[PDB]
């Protein structure tokens, strides 16, 4: 993934 | 088995260790005798001034009877236990054991439970579970230990009484003796640097916690069954191995950001707001175990900012390893 | 249950 | 240093843990700060109302200011004793220590013996030593174990204060620690079944105890035999290493009383059991039912001649006579100072 | 006077 990190709430 | 079969047999019930009881007593080489019908008493002192101080101030006197049918409980399953440790080991070394303070506190505390959750269903104000920790200054991790045996010592538990201890058994398991305050961190610490109540603990634990994963997983991941045993491989080592994320936090916390984050590194779309919708299904899943979980002092917010704050600033590069060519060896599922 | 000993490291 | 000044500083101090303390309690692998305050809190409940009892009805709020003077001492004294361990140690690793119930129950009762004993010198009822181990359900050995740290923590008590708690120190090692409801005994099984710095140092202080009371009836009675010493001490030495069940109940005088006698006995010299006791009431805190009511068995108590026959004989005749042999034990050295 | 550590077998 680009990213582990929730982009949401 | 009824509330009034038990409360009969309480109430019919010495105040004073029988004579079967003195005899352990007596054949311990350190004699406890003295120390145990003195904490009696002394808690005694305490037990009622601060069940008038929680109830009203002209219930002193009906807590004084309510203490002494736990004292009552206390001694029948103490010579029960007692009983079945000489049983099973075909001998009596019961001196360490009987001369431990912590371990009477915590009978005496899990009898005492029984006997408030029981006066707590029926009438005002609910003195059940934790209320007699705070009572004793006990920590949950030492009422732990006697609740097992505490079960299989009195016979006459109501399926309700048994399913309470259960359920205290359970909270103490998810988040109330990984308290900052809980004995378990220097236990831990001891074998880190050994312990059969700790391996004991962890076995217990690791089963709630699978149980706990399996039922998300079998809503949420239905489509994907290879990621439970990926998920378990790394919720099972973060609880090994990174317990200090465990710290003044919960279970099912843990839980969550490793089901999360695994399904991350596997390109499985898969957000906590449908995690979570999911979790508050769980038995008895309250929203605050999501809505607020400790970052880093003082200062609480969402599971989502702990897993992007905390969670991944340790594990990142652990999960990292699971969608990388040489994947952690799986940790074996817990049986039963 | 697990023995009263092995609950106390005794 | 007086009594009105301990007071003073007492009467100033602060009711709860300093700044210090706390940073102490936040530094441990588990906090033991709420343990630490409950605890103070409950006790103050039973003291309270033990204090009372003793006392009377009407005297429950002056047990209760003695009981916040008792508590801080015990917070003084306590930070005091961790900054002496962390310098000695240079690293602070506290958590064992502080989230130890026995520790800290110790520590509150030395402080409020030095209370009651001050209070009790005065005015009345004895509250001193040792009412305060029945008030908190703590065994004497478990109060021994803080009795020198904590003269060394406190530079305000004065002589007199001192004095007094290492009287309570001897008694506990002479006979108090000795009694059937002891840890002293578990500690013992524990190293012997199988190792304990507290063990080791408990019985270096018992053994020079009794040495320099052995010394002192020996330069008595045994001046025309210099050599008798250094034999029954080395008698008296092994039956408090090996033979410590004979200590159970009975009290360290009586086996050092049954160790001359028994080895007069087989280097066939005179001393009859009279003589000895007799040499015995003159030592400083000497009393006669010391010898005059020593368990036999159960709970039967008869004189020190009774139980030298009976009991110590019983255990240690084929040891004695090895004194009488052609190749005695290798004799034990005399401990320092 | 010997340490905590010493006195608590620690």
């Amino acid at each position: 993934p680009p990213t582990l990190h929730e982009l949401y709430d | 088995n009824t509330i009034q079969q038990l409360m009969m047999i309480l109430n019919s019930a010495s105040d004073q260790p029988s004579e079967n009881l003195i005899s352990y007593f007596n054949n311990c080489t350190v004699n406890p005798k003295e120390s145990i019908l003195k904490r009696v008493k002394d808690i005694g002192y305490i037990f009622k001034e601060k069940f008038a101080k929680a109830v009203g101030q002209g219930c002193v006197e009906i807590g004084s009877q309510r203490y002494k049918l736990g004292v009552r409980l206390y001694y029948r399953v103490m010579e029960s236990m007692l009983k079945s440790e000489e049983e099973r080991l075909s001998i009596q070394n019961f001196s360490k054991l009987l001369n431990d303070n912590i371990f009477h506190m915590s009978l005496l505390a899990c009898a005492l439970e029984v006997v408030m959750a029981t006066y707590s269903r029926s009438t005002g104000t609910d003195l059940s579970f934790p209320w007699i920790l705070n009572v004793l200054n006990l920590k949950a991790f030492d009422f732990y230990k006697v609740i097992e045996s505490f079960i299989k010592a009195e016979g006459n538990l109501t399926r309700e009484m048994i399913k309470h201890l259960e359920r205290c058994e359970h909270r103490i398991m998810e988040s109330l003796a990984w308290l900052s305050d809980s004995p378990l961190f220097d236990l831990i610490k001891q074998s880190k640097d050994k312990s059969t109540s700790l391996s004991l603990f962890y076995k217990k634990v690791y089963r709630l916690a699978y149980l706990r994963l399996n039922t998300l997983c079998e809503r949420l991941l239905s489509e994907h069954p290879e990621l439970e045993h990926i998920i378990w491989t790394l919720f099972q080592h973060t609880l090994q191995n990174e317990y200090e994320l465990m710290r003044d936090r919960h279970l099912d916390q843990i839980m969550m950001c490793s089901m999360y984050g695994i399904c991350k590194v596997k390109n499985i779309d898969l957000k906590f707001k449908i995690i979570v919708t999911a979790y508050k299904d769980l038995p008895h899943a309250v929203q605050e175990t999501f809505k607020r979980v400790l970052i880093k002092e003082e200062e609480y917010d969402s599971i989502i900012v702990f897993y992007n704050s905390v969670f991944m600033q340790r594990l990142k590069t652990n999960i990292l390893q699971y969608a990388s060519t040489r994947p952690p060896t799986l940790s074996p599922i817990p049986h039963i």
